[PDB]
DNA sequence: GCTTGACAAGGCCCGTCCGTTATGGTATAATGGGAGCTGTCACGGATGCA
DNA sequence: TGCATCCGTGAGTCGAGGGACCATAACGGACGGGCCTTGTCAAGC
RNA sequence: UCGA
């Protein structure tokens, strides 16, 4: 029961979320690395490029 | 309400009934249709065909007389056949 | 038709009235619902004036009015001088709305006991303010012009007021009750002139309270761009909702089921009559304003039951059905009607696990599938020249001849069906299959898209889909074809795989069990040698095996470049002996050591992805 | 991707409204040719909050709170012009998907 | 006996229940004071019932009893005494099983679960800040006291409303300041008199007046207290709330149970005071020594109660109007209020549930539910994380096993085995005394009522104990204060009388419950509740040995009471002689039709000429065998996989179950028509039906009706019902086609019962119900007839089996004998379960059951092993390993037992007839039937009925329902491409009058169309916004033009 | 190839007949209503209370 | 101007099953005879 | 209420 309306408020947030156009032109970028937590890593560089 | 398998087969009963009805003269059809209600959505009586025309009573019962009579025999008319409810 | 855009504003006055009144060929109109009366008790007929009155709505059956001798097809949107009602079809009383003339205002229950209470705002009041002049509890102040100490928009009780009618100061002090003094003092603003009166005050002085003026004028800056009035919050003429919206039909023991909107309709025509009739005797004025305040708890309940008051019950003590909780809760319009619906051409059935089948196949039982493609066969009927209609073809089916399974099996030949389990969490739990009319009561449903659908055999249930047209063919085959999914949408990690029972056979397969041995240290040529020694009671399945294989990409675990015991031949030829391989050097030969189990594993490998 | 302006006595937009940070560097830069005036703050909305101030009424009338968005909708005069899925859906037509 | 909180409980309504309720509501008066109107409660009549047991349930009728009272009615004025007897109500009757007939269909009264009447103490922290004392006064029924302490020493009492003074009540029920302070410490009440004031004993009632009703009145605020806790027939603390309070405040006083006594208010504020200075308990909400159950004793008495207040206003609006005298006291009491109370209680609540008929195993557990919800107990939303849950006292009393898993997971629970309700409402258990380390084993039990926990060391029933020496074990693990410890033998109590007292009787049926975990347990006990009677059952050979206990207290066996000489037996009656009017008759039913649509047939078991005793099988039910209880089979069973046949919880069965009836169950259905009244025309039913000639008129005796015996398949005529029309709005086409060839239409309209779809099998009971023959009708009706079809169903591919253990599955294929693999004796494989589902869900259990039931097949000595063990690993595996060494003994049997593989043998492939590679563990399995058969499962539709206001399909199989795509249906095709696939379902399928006709008409024609119209559900939802005062409308965007579109016209 | 007198069949039309139905009245005196809510948890505004 | 208290808003998806009384005048459908209207039959133009 |  939480997890069947967590569901249906992520829908209608982002219900018109639609690819459309081809290319924008930015030049901003996200910098990603490796997840670890603490001691132990969880998510390699390579699973997330 | 009714269902649409009753509405369906309604339309391919006009599809089945007119096509009887073209293997016949054109006076013979003009006679069927006018009267019972058919392409106009109206029930027409035997005396208001009788004043359109120049011909007098008594021609357009034995008309519908000779014209049902016709379809009552074995003869080009077997997709009628089934259709007695 | 087609539209483009759907736009909603506050319904005026003449708006509202716009949709009752109907032009008919007569001196007045005829569409304002004026008694409670629904139809008659002795036959099944309406009356001539009420909630369900064919003078205002349309005729109850097709091509037929109210009084007699129009009965026919020929009289085509005429109107009937002896009753009044329209020769039509009787698909016209689901689209006519009639109206209630009210004998006096009624504040709506949305505007007022909403939030964030917008009829509260336009007035400069409180909630509480606002609340004891509607429903009758306290005066208002609408004119303390030459008075001694008196202010606008200032309450009074009850008390209070009759002090001030012993004084007469000596001028004319106006004051008003009710919902006919709000709707004054919303047609006496200055909506032109506030918005300038508000934005001097935010700039100067603004303190804590800047932000109760900037909500204030949002709402004021709404009216002149839709140019609305303040006044239409208040309701003067009730629209009706159709008569079909709210059906009355009767049971099989004789008992009407009605709805719950037909009993809030009729508490507002009761009050409203019986407030013209003692404003007609001249009542008392302790029995008007007692009147008054229950029409105005008629109409809020009708909007929304429970919303300010108490929760109006009928015959059963559950609450009534009003206008606003059809549409607002989980089984309302919305949520039950628009974003889900009940198809036709469905099924459902248990289902079991078919092996020996591939993907993209699903079993299909004969009973199921003479129902859900039940147009298809009856076209297939009259164009192959068994029937010549649909009832000589309903006849042949229902019969059951053997031909008519020979026909439902070129019929579903190309046909995509699309297989579906509830709960849908990913979208992998609707693929599309192509069906077979297999033996006994289940769908026999493949193994591998086990994980996707997320089902079990031990009691699950899965709906059964038929496209009709034929651009839903070419999407289900093309697009949700079962095949075709392999990776799931989450990640990029395949969820077609073997699961539970194919991979302890594969495990076995490949194991290594050391002694159960029988013949093990013998070379063979090549891979096809081994297999045919596998036919025969040469090699088990775990034997240790030398295998000559040129290639050289050969994985396994913890492997190694390193060379141990290196052998020397004679001529200058070396051998380099490995853990699992035994290479002739100067590549000459190459021996592998295996087991028989992993060259059955891996010539199915070479057989499906080399074809 | 919302943002709360303030400072607003040019265009018709009052300080505490929710609207997108593209279309307000698409009317500060149309301004700039002129000369006018000011300043906004970013907000971080919920999954619910955000659902329900979208342009559209219908979609967000059928999610949650149907009878406080019907009457921000009537007062305010807005419009739906079908834009995106969950709408197409009610009306009846393709998806734009 | 196990049934005893419904036969107590309803013997208990009629000689104690029934006196108390006419003794309270006797007598009345009038305004005046003319006469006086008092009845005899102890002298009522109960006369005999109408019809019989059997007779009620085809008859649609209610096995009920008249109730007569004598009553006297008097005048005070002129001496005269009439006594007539009166009519009062309509009571329905328990029957001899504990259930209850209700218009022909069978009820039971699920006992309810509430809170005990009393006072309860609670700290609670509101915020970060000081600690706060509650209480509540609960009574039966009434108002409430809630007392609450503030910081700084402030008391207050909440009697819904705002908060107020201590002083305020204390002083206004009458009272003095000397009389407070004496028997409270006076310290801490010092600082809520100080912010109270000092009020009198005339100053408290004004200010209580204007805070409760916001003019005061002197003697307003008399008649406002006295009416909330001191007015008779408007608070009741009851019999159990007298007990609690004299028990938590330790009252000297006792047997008030009427009116609230002002002094123990006064204790319930010195007990709030007190637990500031560290003294006093704090009760607790989920312990069961505060939970209370109520049976159909106590909630019939409440529906008089609320039924003798409705007739005591119509009783004093009778004796007012009418100022003559000379009329009878019968026409004073008006029955109709009262009647229509208790049909309401019978028929319309919600605890007055619908019996579950499949097997006495389900008809045993249902009887015994205890349910925490009903008018007065919980909420589906308001229960929460610590209501279901397990309390530590439900040791013994509630099963912790046996629930509903879902929605209902912990509110609906069931009772212990050894488990009893005494008159108070609390549950008690059985235990035996022990003296200086001896279970005193001699004499009876204790029964203690939950009392154990802060005084009692209490062990359970798993102790090694001797021969009435002493205990063998040194350390005695026990239970104190809802804590397990363990400690010297010597200083425990308490001792559990059996090891099967925590679980309940359904629980009980699962041998190994030790060794299978209480997950799959949970599921194998609901399972056990489904299960159909067979056509010849088996019983277990692992069975527990409780199946016999639970078939006599059922009631569907036949018990001797006589010792007497068995002289007569067939198959309808047994007719013996008693000795130390001498021939009694006991009646057998023979295929008589359940609640679920299952057999409740009685086979005798007695020979002519045998001496009984009084407990003796005469005759077995359906589903029970000759003495114990037999649900299922025992047949082979191995732990291989197949050839994908059995990959995930699949059963692979063969051929031998079907030719050899095993799994053949016989169903009857039902069937119902009525020759109702129309207006237009009286309906009646006749043979000459139209449109229908000689294919369907066979089994017809010239009536309309079916005979007996008669073997109808889908789609035949069991009732030709006729009805006549008055339309007459023929089409022209119609008009036409009628005209050429004749035969001009009737009146009437056939609306004859046909068989639904999937539905065959031989008609048994044709009893029609018309009128003038000695049977009520329901208004509107002609003729009743009712058709009973019995079929006999054998086991089929699709259909849900189970065990006892929870590996439940479908059967997906049926094999023949030759390709089953076989054991090398030569004998075939029934069932070849997977191995793969036992490791993975803990089911240790199912593989000693089917190991133990091999060694007994071979034996043939059907062993009985009661769970919750002995000697530990010397009990469950070198029991069963050491009784497959025996069966190995014997010189034919050999290849039983291996010495390497102790639990496994060498099995041969059915296919190819070579030895499978490993040893394969076979046995001796109990499988189970469920109801969940594949013929109930059947639904498809292609164009049905429609809706009455949005115009979509229907919902339901037995009305032809389409398959609902909700909202996540939608979000699956939107994820995808589908775009025309989902503007296909939702226009031309659902909700569009005129786009269905057209893509119908379509296929037929063989040209498909695009663009649909606007769909009808849209257009109610534009009617009813613009019903709301909103002015929405749809717009055109086109060059130079504005314009508003008519979708609807 | 069409036409005319004759013989009933039946739908509206216009009277009365009686069941059905809306409306007004009855004179001792009578003068503030019952039926539940009291075991859900979390968040967001809105009062209101110092 | 910050701290308590109260009210309104949400809380999974499919399937099966069962379920006061009376007097008096106005109003309206039913029944019946009269009047054209309409369908049909045998010869004769 | 009962199945997933
Ligand atoms: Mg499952
Ligand atoms: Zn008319």
């Amino acid at each position: 029961a939480d997890s069947g309306y967590l569901t249906r408020r992520l829908v209608d947030v982002s219900q018109d979320v639609i690819v459309r156009e081809q290319d924008c032109g930015t030049e901003r970028s996200l910098r990603v690395t490796a997840m670890t937590d603490g001691d132990q890593v969880k998510i390699s560089l390579a699973d997330r490029l | 309400g009714e269902t649409p398998e009753d509405e369906v087969s309604k339309n391919l009963l006009r599809e089945d009934l007119e096509n009887v009805l073209d293997t016949l003269s054109p006076r013979e059809r003009d006679v069927l249709r006018l009267r019972y209600g058919l392409d106009d959505g109206r029930m027409k009586t035997l005396e208001e065909i009788g004043q359109i025309f120049n011909v007098t009573r008594e021609r357009i019962r034995q008309i519908e007389a000779k014209a049902l009579r016709k379809l009552r025999h074995p003869n080009r008319n077997s997709i009628l056949k089934e259709y007695i409810r | 038709p087609r539209f483009d855009y759907v736009k909603i504003a506050i319904a005026s006055p003449e708006r509202i009235r716009q949709w009752g009144e109907r032009t008919l060929p007569n001196g007045t109109v005829v569409g304002e619902v004026t008694k409670p009366e629904t139809i008659n008790y002795r036959t099944l007929k309406p009356e001539m004036d009420g909630l369900f009155c064919e003078k205002i709505f349309g005729p109850s059956k097709d091509w037929e009015c109210w009084c007699g001798k129009y009965k026919r097809v020929r009289h085509r949107g005429i109107v009937c001088e002896r009753c009044g009602v329209e020769v039509t079809e009787s698909r016209v009383r689901r689209h006519r709305m009639g109206y209630i003339k009210l004998a006096a205002p009624v504040t709506h229950v949305w505007y007022l006991k909403g939030i964030p209470s917008y009829l509260s705002i336009l007035l400069d009041m409180a909630l509480r303010d606002v609340e004891q002049i509607v429903y009758f509890n306290a005066y208002v102040v609408l004119n303390p012009g030459n008075a001694s100490n008196l202010q606008y928009k200032q309450l009074l009780t009850e008390d209070q007021w009759v002090e001030i009618e012993d004084q007469i100061e000596l001028e004319g002090i106006e004051v008003g009750i009710g919902a006919e003094a709000v709707q004054r003092l919303l047609a006496e603003l200055q909506l032109e002139e506030v918005a300038e009166k508000l934005r001097e005050e935010i700039l100067a002085s603004k303190g804590q309270k800047r932000a109760k003026l900037i909500k204030r004028l949002r709402v004021i800056d709404n009216f002149i761009a839709t140019h609305s009035q303040a006044e239409w919050m208040t309701l003067d003429v009730i629209p009706v909702i159709p008569p079909d919206l709210r059906p009355m039909v009767q049971l099989d023991g004789g008992r009407f089921a009605t709805s719950d909107l037909n009993d809030l309709y009729r508490r507002v025509i009761n009050r409203n009559n019986r407030l013209a009739r003692l404003q007609e005797i001249l009542a008392p004025e302790i029995i008007v304003r007692n009147e008054k305040r229950m029409l105005q708890e008629a109409v809020d309940a009708l909007i929304d039951n429970g919303r300010r008051g108490r929760t109006v019950v009928g015959a059963n003590n559950r609450a009534l059905k009003s206008l606003s909780d059809i549409i607002e809760g989980k089984q309302g319009r919305f949520r039950q009607n628009l974003l889900g619906k009940r198809v036709d051409y469905s099924g459902r059935s248990v289902i079991v696990v078919g092996p020996n089948l591939k993907i993209y196949q699903c079993g299909l039982p004969r009973e199921m599938a003479i129902e859900l493609f039940q147009p298809f066969v009856i076209h297939r009927l009259i164009k192959l020249g068994i029937v010549n209609n649909i009832k000589a073809a309903k006849k042949l089916i229902l019969k059951g001849d053997p031909q008519i399974w020979s026909v439902l099996e070129e019929v579903i030949t190309g046909h995509p069906v699309m297989l579906n389990r509830a709960p849908t969490l990913h979208r992998l739990g609707i693929q599309a299959f192509e069906p077979i009319l297999v033996e006994g009561r289940a769908i026999q449903l493949h193994p591998l898209v086990c994980p996707a659908f997320n089902a079990d055999f031990d009691g699950d249930q899965m709906a059964v889909h038929v496209p009709l047209s034929l651009e839903a063919q070419c999407e289900a085959r093309l697009l949700m074809l079962a095949c075709h999914n392999v990776l799931s949408p989450a990640t990029g990690k395949p969820i077609v795989a073997p699961s539970q029972d194919m991979v302890l056979g594969c495990y076995y397969l490949t194991a290594e069990n050391p002694n159960a041995q029988k013949g093990a240290g013998r070379y063979f040529a090549g891979i096809e040698d081994a297999l045919r020694a596998y036919d025969h009671g040469q090699v088990d399945l775990h034997s240790q095996i030398w295998i000559r294989h040129l290639d050289e990409d050969v994985v396994t675990e913890k492997p190694d470049t390193e060379v141990i015991k290196t052998e020397d031949l004679g001529d200058g030829t070396v051998m380099k002996y490995y853990r699992e391989r035994k290479i002739r050097e100067g590549i000459i030969t190459q021996y592998i050591q295996t087991t028989p189990g992993r060259i059955i594993y891996n010539k199915t490998i070479a057989e499906a992805l080399v074809f | 991707a919302k943002v709360r302006i303030d400072d607003g006595g040019d265009t018709t937009m009052l300080p505490g409204e929710l609207v997108e940070l593209r279309q307000v560097e698409q009317v500060n830069e149309a301004m700039g040719i002129t000369g006018s005036a000011a300043r906004y703050t970013p907000v971080l909305l919920g999954i619910t909050k955000a659902s329900l101030n979208t342009d559209s009424f219908i979609s967000a009338a059928s999610f949650q709170e149907t009878t406080r968005v019907l009457t921000e909708a009537a007062i305010e005069g807005k419009s739906d012009w079908l834009r995106g899925l969950k709408e197409n859906v009610i009306i009846g037509r393709l998806i734009p998907a | 006996d196990l049934i005893e909180i419904q036969h107590a409980s309803f013997h208990w309504f009629l000689e104690e229940g029934l006196i108390e309720e006419l003794n309270s509501f006797s007598p009345i008066s009038d305004y005046t004071g003319k006469l006086e109107l008092h009845f005899l409660g102890k002298d009522y009549k109960l006369k005999q019932p109408k019809y019989d047991v059997d007779e009620s349930k085809r008859r649609d009728a209610s096995y009920s009893v008249q109730m007569y009272v004598p009553t006297r009615l008097i005048n005070k004025e002129t001496g005269e005494i009439k006594e007539q007897e009166v009519f009062i109500g309509d009571l329905p009757l328990m029957t001899e099983r504990g259930t209850f007939i209700i218009n022909g269909a069978e009820r039971v009264i699920v006992n309810q679960i509430v809170r005990s009447p009393g006072v309860y103490y609670k700290k609670e922290l509101d915020k970060n800040g000081r600690r706060t004392y509650s209480a509540s006064l609960i009574p039966n029924r009434g108002a409430w006291l809630k007392f609450e302490t503030d910081k700084n020493g402030l008391v207050y009492v909440r009697i819904k409303t705002r908060k107020l003074s201590a002083q305020v009540l204390l002083k206004a029920i009458g009272l003095s300041d000397n009389e407070i302070l004496d028997s409270l410490h006076p310290e801490f009440y010092q600082k809520t008199l100080d912010k109270e004031g000092n009020p009198t004993e005339e100053e408290a009632l004004v200010e209580l007046y204007k805070k409760l009703r916001p003019p005061p009145t002197v003697s307003g605020g008399q008649q406002l207290l006295e009416s909330r806790f001191f007015d008779p027939k408007r608070y009741d603390l009851g019999r159990v709330g007298r007990y609690k309070l004299n028990k938590k405040l330790r009252l000297n006083e006792a047997d008030t149970t009427r009116v609230l006594t002002p002094q123990d208010i006064l204790a319930a504020i010195n007990y709030l005071i007190n637990l500031e200075f560290d003294v006093g308990t704090t009760d607790d909400i989920d312990h069961l020594g505060n939970r209370r159950v109520r049976s159909v004793g106590e909630l019939l008495q409440n529906q008089i109660r609320v039924g003798l207040n409705r007739l005591e206003r119509i009783i004093r609006e009778r004796m007012t109007v009418s100022e003559s005298d000379a009329l009878t006291p019968a026409s004073l009491v008006n029955p109709k209020p009262l009647v229509a109370a208790i049909k309401e209680f019978f028929g319309s609540s919600q605890l007055s549930q619908f019996m579950d008929q499949t097997n006495p195993l389900a008809e045993l557990t249902h009887k015994r539910r205890i349910s925490a919800l009903g008018p007065g107990g919980l909420t589906r939303e308001r229960a929460g994380f610590a209501v279901r849950d397990i309390h530590p006292s439900h040791h013994g009393r509630i099963c912790p096993v046996e629930t509903p898993e879902g929605p209902n997971a912990g509110l609906i629970g069931s009772l212990a085995t050894c488990a009893r309700v005494n008159d108070y409402g609390f549950i008690e258990t059985p235990y035996f005394r022990v003296e200086s380390g001896r279970v005193r084993k001699d004499l009876d039990p204790v029964y203690l009522t939950a009392d154990e926990e802060d005084d009692m060391r209490v062990a359970p029933g798993d102790i090694p104990t001797d021969e009435e020496g002493n205990i063998i074990g040194e350390s005695v693990p026990i239970r104190y204060r809802q804590e397990f410890s363990t400690t010297s033998p010597e200083q425990v109590d308490y001792v559990a009388v059996s090891p099967v007292q925590i679980i309940s009787v359904a629980t009980s049926m699962i041998p190994f419950l030790e060794h299978d975990d209480a997950n799959r347990a949970l599921m194998g006990s609901n399972m056990q509740r489904q299960a159909v009677p067979l056509l010849r059952p088996e019983r277990p050979l692992v069975g527990t040995g409780l199946e016999a206990q639970a078939a006599r207290d059922s009631g569907m066996v036949i018990v001797s009471r006589t010792h007497g000489i068995v002289t007569y037996v067939d198959a309808t009656e047994i007719r013996v002689q008693p000795h130390s009017g001498e021939e009694i008759v006991y009646p057998i039913q023979k295929y008589q039709r359940s609640n679920q649509d299952t057999c409740l047939n009685q086979r005798p078991l007695v020979y002519a000429g045998e001496d009984v005793v009084p407990g003796q099988v005469l005759a077995d039910g359906s589903a029970t065998e000759g003495g114990e209880l037999a649900l299922g089979q025992n047949i082979l069973v191995a732990y291989m996989p197949w050839e994908g046949y059995n990959y995930e919880d699949a059963i692979l069965i063969s051929e031998r179950l079907v030719y050899d009836d095993v799994y053949t169950s016989i169903h009857i259905e039902k069937f119902e028509i009525e020759a109702r009244q129309t207006k237009l025309g009286p309906e009646e039913i006749t043979r000459e039906i139209p449109n229908v000639g000689e294919d369907a008129l066979r089994n017809l005796d010239e009536h309309g009706i079916i005979r007996i015996g008669a073997w109808v398949e889908s789609g035949d005529i069991l009732v030709g019902k006729v009805t006549p029309k008055g339309e007459a709005d023929q089409p022209p086409e119609e008009k036409l086609l009628r005209a050429i060839f004749g035969e001009k239409a009737r009146d009437v309209r056939d609306n004859s019962l046909r068989v639904p779809n999937g539905e065959k099998g031989r008609v048994v009971d044709v009893r029609v119900f018309t009128r003038e023959k000695g049977d009520e009708l329901p208004p509107g009706a002609n003729m009743v007839v009712r058709i009973y079809v019995a079929q006999k169903r054998k086991i089929q591919v699709g259909d849900k089996m189970a065990g006892r253990h929870g590996n439940k599955g479908i059967i997906s294929r049926i094999l023949p004998i030759e390709d089953m693999p076989y054991l090398p004796d030569g004998r075939p494989i029934d069932i070849a379960l997977n191995p793969l589902g036992v490791p993975s869900r803990m089911n240790v259990g199912q593989v000693f059951e089917c190991l133990l039931g091999w060694a007994g097949e071979n034996l043939g000595v059907r062993f009985k092993i009661t769970p919750f063990d002995m000697y530990g690993e010397e009990a469950s595996r070198d029991t069963v390993h050491g009784l497959l060494e025996e069966a190995s003994q014997r010189p034919n049997k050999d290849w039983v037992f291996n010495e390497n593989h102790p639990g496994k043998i060498q099995v041969f492939d059915g296919r190819t007839g070579e030895p499978f590679d490993r040893p394969i563990t076979v046995g001796q399995a109990y499988m189970l039937k469920l109801v969940h058969l594949v013929d109930d499962k059947i639904h498809a539709r292609s164009t049905g009925p429609y809706s009455l206001v949005t115009q979509q399909p229907l919902g339901g199989k037995a009305q032809q329902g389409g398959q609902r795509f909700g909202e996540m249906e939608v979000w699956a095709l939107e994820a995808y491409g589908a775009a025309y696939i989902l503007q296909e379902l939702l226009t031309v399928k659902s909700d569009d009058m005129q786009g269905r006709n057209e893509a119908l008409n379509a296929i037929v024609k063989g040209k498909s169309i695009p663009r649909p119209g606007t769909p009808e559900s849209f257009k109610v939802l534009m009617r009813e916004l613009q019903s709301l005062g909103l002015d929405i409308a749809a717009h055109k965007v086109q060059l130079s033009e504005d314009g508003e579109s008519a979708d609807a016209e």
